[PDB]
DNA sequence: ACTCTCGATG
RNA sequence: AUCGAGAGU
């Protein structure tokens, strides 16, 4: 187990990892320090030696250098020992172990390795500060984020090594999944905020910024488009601009709810030949959706331009960004006066519904509902009233929040959060649950001991109605606490349980392979499957179409 | 560790010249001029006043990557001018703006008490 | 563990000012609040440098050799 | 056993794997100051000479793909299709 | 990082010019983003910042003493009384170029920690080196100028992706790679190397 | 004197508790909206109330500024971070000779403070600085 | 319950029906009452399926809950990887778990079988039966050290 | 004179609050930028050290001695220790200081940058003079002393700028404002009910004209008139500090122009 | 010859959907230059979304349901990574045993 | 220093769950995280 | 080399969706009673309101790089005040006898509603907008 | 009952 | 060599 199929290994790095917005996607900015140690063996040639030999001459310790030298007989002339080691001329058929450089091929991966893509090829860049960088939009496949996350690095060594990582296995061949037949990696955070506010229609652009734009992405044509405006200031959209970015022969058509060829809440998506109609770009257009500018891209144009893509994307949004600007204060959790007024009664309306079963049940009169106890109907009644209370309470609020609301404009994104994050900061929190029941008796008949026993009302079984901002009371933070202690324990089980499940299942398929005869079989020759996936299909090359033979009237059918 | 010294901001290494420039190729009448050691405090005053010129079609700049201490401005010039001359009337329009200036102050700075 | 010549964020010169600073509130007898607008500095992170500066060595003085 | 020149089912297309590692052996003897059957129009890396000695099917190397019973076809990278 | 729970890396260096600037002239001495905000509900960050912004200007302590009737409100109503913007955001100017940014922002004194766990501390990197005595493969730790674990986890990846070649020159030539003599009837390691 | 008993656990179970003796215990008789939600009066038979309520906690989380406001595991993580953070750990370190300690160059108090941070004394003995912070998207870095 | 079923006239449209829910399992005797569907009655556990309605019956159950487990979080995965997994369980006649006693009793290699749970023991049944491991599998490849037949290894290369 | 003008209005010893009209924003930018940034001066750049008995660090006292301000107003005729030819340092690039202090009493002896000791030729020029606007007399605190405690020390201040280290600033603060009014819509106010009593109006308000509700219908609002500050630290006066900052800038200008005339 | 009928099967549903009279020439206007092209153009676009003899499956089915199971964490069922480990462990003694007639 | 002083350690229905009687005694919040959550409290 | 299109419109509801530099108009052409148009318009640039008379034109005329000015000095068809340029995307038959026509001017929408249009509302890129007094 | 770094003992 | 605290999703 520990030695034979997971050995420990020579020519390997490990480092902490952060974000840079300005690197290639299919890049990682190996540090210095690192790619002065890593070295591989190149063999001399009439093709290289020029270089090379600079590099024997640079020595192991300024960068595009070199350690080690190996001749004829094997024999390991030491680049930083040896008196020898300003002198040397390089003998065809020998190799010079060589300081890693700008632009080869690597497989650089994170722990745990649950995935094909949590080991990808990439394409190295030097760089100065000791942390592997890379691009943020290869995050997902990986799962880091830059709170500590360390991250190793293996090189290749062999000729053949490197084309089976820079063939098979590197970031662009990867970004369409076969997992999910979708792609794995989007546009996130800063750049997706982004992506979005620049795309509304409200959203102008005058020329000296746009000429910047222009130029910060790299395949510009140099071809300053014609302003939508040209009357008393000849502003562009941000669309505009961000149709640069977008290449051409691309073609794309969404339709969400209110959705009319006119779409007047800028709906759905509509573009035409590396060009952006009306709609606003958001996750659905541009993250790692289906019908995802990304899985269009990737399969129309090819792998190395939606590479490329990400980049552009990328380098626009997050520079207009930063001339724009974005925050979030805790203004952005308050809500409107009469509307905590109107919260506020949404639950004491609630609670005494509550209130109302429980003295109708103390009377024998509630009725249970066959199969399960009076007490079981009496509890889940209760549970159901509070989760439509916060559920209500927190509607409540998604209202206020104007559409400059930072919060909400995330929210809009699809950048970070949801409607259950403003009800929690804005509204009430809710029930707090405890193995899938609303909070024990731990004390006799009685919750904790400021209570009176036998008491089943709200307050003293674990809701808690105050906000994350106004602030929670005692018992409603100890309760609180029993919640996400919970929440806790079963996540570090959750990842026990399965890192077990994800080696079963690996070692019992494991060997199972399509053979050149398109059936698919294990070591033994024992047929599994007669075709892979029961049409012999990559499910990488595969995408949600619909059957319109199948819906409709049988009149609209021959209409 | 792998930091580099502060000085490798505005100090010229070892064959490496404060302007190099580039005849831009996809483009007509189009220049793009590297600038070492240097940043937003001139890249930006460059491009604010290479738009003045009436007879400029285009001009931009970028700071590619921020680690490192260079900067691209890109210059495309009316069927006639060439950028070099467009960039030093530019630099000469500013100098004198800032002579100006610097005697403008110096004058009124005198006036006051303290 | 003496007093931060120059604030971080802003550089205005502080080390200079808090034996004064200390000498304002314990003697003219006066709320940290004034003591900080007096003595020039008017910014908060020039401000919170000194409200904050907390001053052990006066206490591994305390250790003989 | 064997198999003819005819009776060949075996996608007359080329492998990504195939691929991969034809273009690995052939980086590897180019790499190896072997002989290279093309013209540069002027590059040094291994493998990218090897791209361009496959783009102009001058590669003279045979796949031996196996079938699972113990037999097997023969396949010249003059036949084999590059899609991809 | 900060005080509740919201862990960050640096991820540059950039100097007082380069930041943001206030119209006081203040620059910030860190910026976090704002889309960790949202999902971890870290709601007293914000709290803290509004009132550790209201007591640094009137020079009084902080009191975020938990169960309290001190109010968002109530430091609001004061920040005002001191003439910024009762929710702590300030206009900012893109210190790159001039330009206001349009949007203003959220700006305070926040408590924040430094925590152990720096890079120069991690930063291992190997290139072949020592080996075990009794394996004959690299050494854990780098405080040895050990190897890394290319686990049977990484193995299924690289068995995944289809690259064969990798696997055996990861599992061989970097590691445990060895010859031994082998007898061509009873086929075992008992054979007798005269080697010469 | 008779005002303060030990109560553990068992105890406990027997009793009842008020959580401020103020608003808990004056007779019933307008709401600054803003001000959190606490429940009633609901109870007549308070043998001994709690002498205050952060005293739930513990030595790490009474350094976190407003936990009330603040998601429940949140708060956990603090708990197990202000015990990597870097700060003075005794006046004497300059004399005590133990492999692997760090201190901080200019150690500030903090400016929102916790009642209990007074016998913890973390004033006295900070970990962390007072940094101006912005929350903004600048370079995406 | 709902559900899409034609209209007369061609359209899918929303018939409600009426479906009963149970608490406890006997299959061999639900399906044989009168006002039942049996054509339809289905049960959370696969298990019996297999007993009663025979194997390849059981196959689709045994996927069609598997994806309940998935899809009810929100997660799509693309069929073919889980109808492998239900596919290899289901081919030895039987069910076939995914832990020690199903896939690691089935006369694969020895070797194959050691790099999981009980290792020590399947080389000593090994060792005395006399074994002969076949060495095509991935997991004794890599124990050796070899060309695994994958991807790159799985075809041969001449001139 | 010409185009960009001046109007001092607040002027003490470390402020100057002006006005700047008829420029570009680039400019205005690109001066205040500068004026942190690049206008160079005097601090201690090597510390040397003899005996250091005290509870601080060795490269705890360093660092705070770098940070001291110095006189800075000749420092346009000295050197820059990587431009002179000599060895190390000289007097033509340099300027040494000496510390000596040694608890002596039992009350406690402190160490300010007022004993700050120049030793090295100044040549007869304003340079390296520990900067004291302290009232009682002594500058910064450097450190303290018990009874029996030393430091003796050697400094070596060197020429240098904002870039390379912070402590070569000129300048703390660079109060900067344009259009206090939101006349040009450079930002967009963000409001819970009203944008107008939910910010408050700076002090730049009164020199300048409201809107007068409607009056929209022409276009092309660029900025002139920027509203400064420059706090001063002491190394230079301030007035210096905007003008080598407008000289600096220049000459940065003029070294690419030739850069041409180089090409 | 009969498996290559059946694999194909559902593909052609659509594409006879798709490319049926009415449409190709009322609802898209094409022509026969550009018609001829969509032809020989969906055939290699199919001939390329093929399974390459090599692909390791056997672990990416494995990897591919081993991961979002990792992604789980929290109307009266076992649901879940419980549900899952129930479930390839091939459980006689389940706990959420429930028939559901019609 | 004064968090691990006041530290408390359990060997081995279900312990790891914030009990109702820990409220006053055992910190809520203090604890850490993963394969020892909850049996390690802190007073 | 030429014009396409012509009318005198006059506009109904004036329409801020959400939106403080852009309303878009429905408005209705005098003249011919089977006619009506929609309009995305910055209305920070060029103003407009209730019960309004607008003139309107395509065009496609008077592509490389543009260039701005040195046209204070040159041919402009810019008598008019407010003045786009898109790309067409649909030509969508109301059926009959009548059709409708759709333009983005980089997502500032327009419809258009007739059937002259026909011989004279071409296929393609090319279309300003110019629209006047 | 993933990969990691540290700190300790017969 | 054997045990004890922390890293990250
Ligand atoms: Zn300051
Ligand atoms: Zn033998
Ligand atoms: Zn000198």
């Amino acid at each position: 187990r520990g030695n034979l199929m997971g050995k420990r290994v020579d020519f390997s790095a490990r480092t902490v990892i952060s974000g840079d917005p300005n690197l290639e996607l299919d890049q990682v900015g190996v540090p210095k320090s690192i790619a002065k140690t890593l070295t591989y063996p190149e063999v001399v040639t009439p093709y290289n030696i020029d270089r090379l030999t600079q590099l024997v001459r640079n020595g192991p310790n300024e960068h595009p250098g070199a350690k080690y030298v190996i001749r004829d007989s094997g024999d390991r002339i030491d680049l930083r020992y040896s008196k020898r080691a300003g002198d040397i001329q390089l003998q065809y058929g020998w190799k010079v172990e060589r300081h890693i450089m700008d632009n080869d091929p690597v497989l650089f991966n994170r722990q745990p390795s649950l995935h094909k893509m949590s080991m990808m090829a990439h394409r190295v860049k030097v760089i100065p500060y000791s942390t592997f960088r890379l691009n943020l939009s290869v995050t997902s496949p990986y799962n880091a984020d830059f709170d500590g996350d360390e991250m190793n690095l293996h090189v290749p060594q062999s000729e053949e090594t490197r084309a089976e990582l820079s063939q098979l296995c590197a970031v662009p061949l990867q970004i369409v999944s076969p997992q999910s037949n979708k792609p794995c990696m989007g546009i996130v955070q800063d750049t997706l905020c982004g992506i979005r506010k620049l795309t509304l229609r409200d959203t102008f652009i005058e020329l000296d910024q746009v000429l910047n734009m222009l130029y910060w992405v790299p395949d510009w044509d140099g071809v300053i488009p014609t302003p939508a405006i040209i009357k008393p200031k000849p502003l562009w959209s941000g669309k505009q601009i961000l149709s640069v970015a977008i290449p051409n022969g691309i073609h794309l058509q969404r339709f969400d709810e209110g959705t009319t060829l006119l779409s007047p809440k800028d709906n759905g998506m509509l573009i035409i030949d590396g060009q952006i109609i009306f709609g606003v770009v958001e996750k659905k257009t541009v993250g790692s959706s289906n019908g995802g500018l990304i899985h269009v891209v990737t399969r129309e144009k090819g792998p190395q331009v939606c590479a490329k893509l990400f980049g552009n994307i990328q380098k626009v949004v997050n520079f207009w960004l930063l001339h724009n600007g974005f925050s979030t204060g805790i203004g952005d959790t308050i809500a409107d006066g009469p509307t905590m007024r109107e919260i506020t009664e949404t639950i004491a309306e609630a609670k005494k519904k509550v209130l109302d079963v429980t003295k109708e049940a103390q009377a024998n009169l509630l009725t249970a509902k066959h199969g399960m106890t009076l007490r079981e109907s009496f509890e889940d009644n209760v549970v159901r009233f509070l989760n439509e209370a916060r559920d209500k309470a927190g509607r409540l609020a998604e209202v206020n929040l104007k559409d400059l609301n930072n919060v909400k404009q995330m929210v809009m994104a699809g950048s970070k959060g949801s409607f259950i994050n403003i009800a929690q900061m804005s509204a009430c929190v809710g029930q707090q649950s405890v193995e899938g029941k609303r909070i024990a008796f731990g004390f006799v008949d009685r919750t904790l001991p400021h209570f009176s026993k036998d008491d089943y009302s709200p307050e003293s079984k674990g809701f808690v109605e105050n906000s994350y901002l106004r602030g929670l009371t005692p018992q409603e933070f100890f309760f609180h606490a029993m919640g996400g202690r919970e929440g806790l324990i079963d996540t570090a089980v959750k990842t026990a349980e399965t890192g077990y499940i994800q080696r079963r299942l690996v070692k019992a398929l494991e060997d199972i392979m399509v053979h050149y005869d398109n059936t698919t079989r294990n070591s033994l020759g024992n047929v599994i499957q007669f075709i892979y996936g029961e049409d012999g299909m990559d499910a990488a090359h595969i995408e949600k179409q619909s059957l319109d033979t199948i819906g409709g009237s049988d009149a609209a059918f021959e209409k | 560790m792998n930091a580099p010294d502060r000085f490798e901001l505005f100090l010229l290494g070892e064959g490496e010249s404060k302007l190099k420039i580039d005849p831009d190729t996809k483009a007509p009448n189009a220049v793009v001029i590297t600038f070492e050691k240097e940043d937003h405090t001139l890249g930006n005053l460059i491009r604010a006043e290479l738009l003045n010129d009436r007879k400029v079609l285009f001009a931009a700049y970028k700071v590619e990557h921020p680690f490192f201490a260079r900067f691209k401005l890109r210059i495309q010039t009316t069927e006639g001018y060439d950028p070099k001359d467009a960039l030093k009337n530019a630099c000469n329009s500013i100098i004198n703006k800032l002579g100006a200036l610097k005697t403008n102050f110096e004058t009124e700075w005198n006036l006051q008490t303290l | 563990m003496i007093v931060p010549v120059r604030c971080f964020s802003c550089g205005k010169v502080v080390g200079d000012k808090w034996e004064s600073y200390l000498n304002l509130l314990q003697e003219d007898e006066l709320d940290e609040g004034t003591a900080l607008s007096r003595l020039g500095l008017k910014r908060y992170c020039c401000r919170r440098m000194i409200l904050t500066h907390v001053d052990l060595i006066e206490k591994f003085l305390r250790y003989n050799p | 056993k064997a198999i003819p020149k005819d009776q060949r089912a075996t996608t007359p297309y080329m492998t990504k794997y195939e691929r991969a590692r034809i273009l690995g052996t052939r980086a590897l003897q180019i790499s190896m100051n072997a002989p290279v059957f093309v013209d540069l129009e002027g590059e040094t890396d291994p493998l990218r000479i090897a791209m361009k000695e496959l783009a102009e099917k001058k590669i003279p190397l045979v796949i031996r793909r196996y079938l699972p019973d113990g037999s097997f076809e023969d396949w010249s990278v003059e036949e084999l299709i590059v899609d991809l | 990082a900060s005080r509740h729970g919201q862990k960050g890396t640096i991820g540059i260096t950039y100097r007082r010019e380069d930041m943001p600037f206030t119209a006081e002239g203040i620059v910030p001495d860190l910026i976090i983003n704002p889309h960790a905000i949202p999902s971890r509900m870290t709601v007293a960050h914000l709290i803290e910042c509004l009132l550790s912004k209201v007591a640094a200007l009137s020079g009084n302590e902080g009191d975020a003493s938990p169960f309290t009737d001190i109010t968002v409100e109530g430091i609001s109503k004061l920040l005002r009384e001191h003439g910024y913007q009762s929710r702590g955001f300030e206009v900012m100017y893109n210190g790159h170029t001039g330009k206001k940014l349009m949007a203003q922002i959220f700006f305070g004194p926040t408590y924040y920690q430094r925590l152990r766990h720096m890079v120069d501390d991690k930063i291992h990197a190997r290139a072949r080196g020592p080996m075990q005595v009794l394996t004959r493969q690299p050494v854990e730790g780098r405080s040895r100028d050990g190897g890394l674990r290319f686990g049977e986890m990484e193995r299924d990846c690289m068995i995944a992706h289809g690259a064969a070649s990798f696997l055996k020159e990861r599992l061989m030539e970097a590691s445990d790679a060895f010859r031994v003599h082998i007898c061509g009837i009873c086929g075992l390691m008992t054979v007798i190397a005269k080697l010469n | 004197e008779g005002l303060v008993e030990y109560i553990d656990a068992e105890e406990e179970e027997s009793i009842l508790i008020a959580m401020q003796p103020e608003d808990l215990e004056p007779a019933e008789a307008d709401v600054d909206p803003a001000k959190r939600i606490r429940v009633s009066h609901h109870a007549t038979t308070f043998t001994h109330c709690e002498i205050h309520p952060s005293m739930i906690l513990g030595v790490a989380a009474s350094i976190i500024p407003f936990p009330d406001h603040n998601q429940s595991p949140r708060n956990t993580y603090q708990s197990a971070m202000g015990k990597q953070a870097m700060g003075v750990f005794l006046t004497n370190y300059n004399v005590r000779m133990d492999t692997m300690a760090n201190i901080l160059y200019y150690p500030q108090k903090p400016l929102g403070t916790t009642r209990a941070m007074e016998y913890l004394k973390f004033r006295e003995l900070p970990a962390g600085q007072n940094a101006i912070v912005a929350i903004a998207c600048y370079s995406g870095y | 319950y709902d559900r899409k079923v034609p209209s007369p006239t061609g359209e899918y449209v929303k018939e409600p029906e009426w479906v009963l829910e149970t608490d406890g399992v006997n299959l061999s005797e639900v399906m044989t009452v009168p006002g039942i569907d049996p054509t339809r009655i289905y049960t959370n556990s696969f298990i019996d399926i297999m007993e009663v309605l025979g194997i390849e019956a059981g196959r689709a159950a045994l996927y069609k809950e598997v994806y309940n487990v998935i899809a009810s979080d929100g997660s799509y995965v693309n069929y073919r990887h889980m109808a492998l997994l239900v596919d290899v369980m289901t081919t030895q006649g039987g069910l076939t778990s995914v832990t020690r006693h199903g896939f690691n009793r089935s006369n694969t290699g020895a070797l194959m079988r050691c790099s999981f749970e009980e290792t020590v023991e399947i080389l000593f049944e090994a060792g005395a039966s006399a074994e002969l491991d076949d060495c095509r599998g991935v997991s004794e490849n890599v124990i050796l050290g070899q060309m695994a037949p994958i991807g790159t290894g799985a075809f041969d290369v001449m001139i | 004179e010409e185009g960009p003008q001046v109007k001092i209005r607040e002027a003490s010893k470390d402020n100057v609050d002006f006005i700047l009209s008829n420029v570009d924003l680039a400019m205005a930018n690109s001066l205040r930028r500068v004026m942190i940034a690049e206008i160079p001066t005097l601090a201690i750049d090597s510390v040397e050290v003899e005996t250091n008995t005290t509870v601080l660090a060795d490269e705890f006292i360093a660092h705070r001695l770098g940070l001291i301000p110095l006189q800075s107003m000749d420092i346009e005729q000295l050197e820059y220790s990587r431009d002179c030819f000599c060895e190390d340092h000289c007097d033509k690039c340099s300027v040494v200081l000496t510390l000596q202090a040694f608890g002596e009493s039992e009350s406690t002896t402190n160490v300010y940058s007022k004993d700050l000791v120049i030793v090295s030729n100044l040549m007869g020029r304003n340079i390296g003079h520990p900067i004291i606007q302290d009232k009682e007399g002594n500058g910064v605190l450097i450190c303290k002393l018990r009874k029996g405690q030393e430091l003796k020390l050697t400094c070596v201040a060197k020429k240098g700028i904002a870039k390379e280290h912070a402590k070569w600033g000129p300048a703390a603060a660079i109060e900067f404002e344009y259009d206090p009014w939101n006349k040009l819509k450079h930002t967009d106010y963000w409001y819970e009910q009203d944008s107008a009593k939910e910010w408050p109006q700076s002090k730049n308000c009164e020199y300048e004209d409201p809107p007068n509700e409607g009056d929209p219908f022409d276009y092309k609002a660029q900025a002139d008139t920027f509203y400064m500050n420059v706090e001063s630290v002491g190394s230079i006066p301030v007035d210096q500090v905007v003008v080598r900052g407008i000289d600096t800038l220049q000459k940065k200008v003029a070294s690419i122009l030739l850069a041409l005339t180089q090409m | 010859q009969n498996a290559q009928r059946d694999a194909v099967t559902l593909f052609c549903c659509l594409l006879r959907s798709r490319l049926a009279t009415r449409r190709v020439l009322q609802e898209y206007r094409l022509t026969k230059q550009a018609f001829d092209w969509v032809l020989s153009n969906i055939e290699a676009q199919f001939l390329r979304s093929v399974v390459h003899p090599g692909e390791m499956v056997g672990v990416l089915a494995a990897q591919s349901i081993g991961e979002p199971a990792t992604q789980m964490t929290l109307k009266k069922v076992t649901s879940g990574v419980p549900r899952l480990k129930e479930i390839l462990n091939v459980a006689k003694n389940m706990k959420t045993p429930s028939l559901t007639v019609y | 220093t004064l968090s691990h002083l006041r530290r408390t350690n359990t060997p081995i229905a279900k312990p790891r769950q914030l009990h109702n009687t820990h409220w006053g005694l055992v910190c809520p919040a203090e604890t850490p995280e993963g394969q020892a959550c909850g049996l390690v409290k802190n007073l | 080399s030429n014009t396409l299109f012509d009318d005198i419109f006059q506009v109904s509801e004036v329409d801020p969706g959400r939106y403080n530099k852009v309303c878009r108009i429905e408005a209705a052409s005098t003249t011919q009673d089977q006619c009506k148009l929609t309009l995305d318009i910055n209305v920070e640039l060029f103003p407009v309101a209730a019960q309004d008379s607008l003139t309107v034109t395509i065009a496609s005329s008077l592509t490389r790089s543009w260039r701005p000015p040195q046209a204070g000095d040159r041919s402009l068809a810019d008598d008019y005040d407010y003045v786009m340029y898109g790309t067409a995307y649909k030509f969508e038959e109301v059926s009959k006898d009548l059709i409708a026509v759709y333009y983005s001017f980089g997502g500032l929408l327009m419809r258009l509603e007739g059937n002259y249009r026909n011989l004279n509302n071409l296929k393609q890129e090319n279309a300003y907008l110019l629209i006047r007094r």
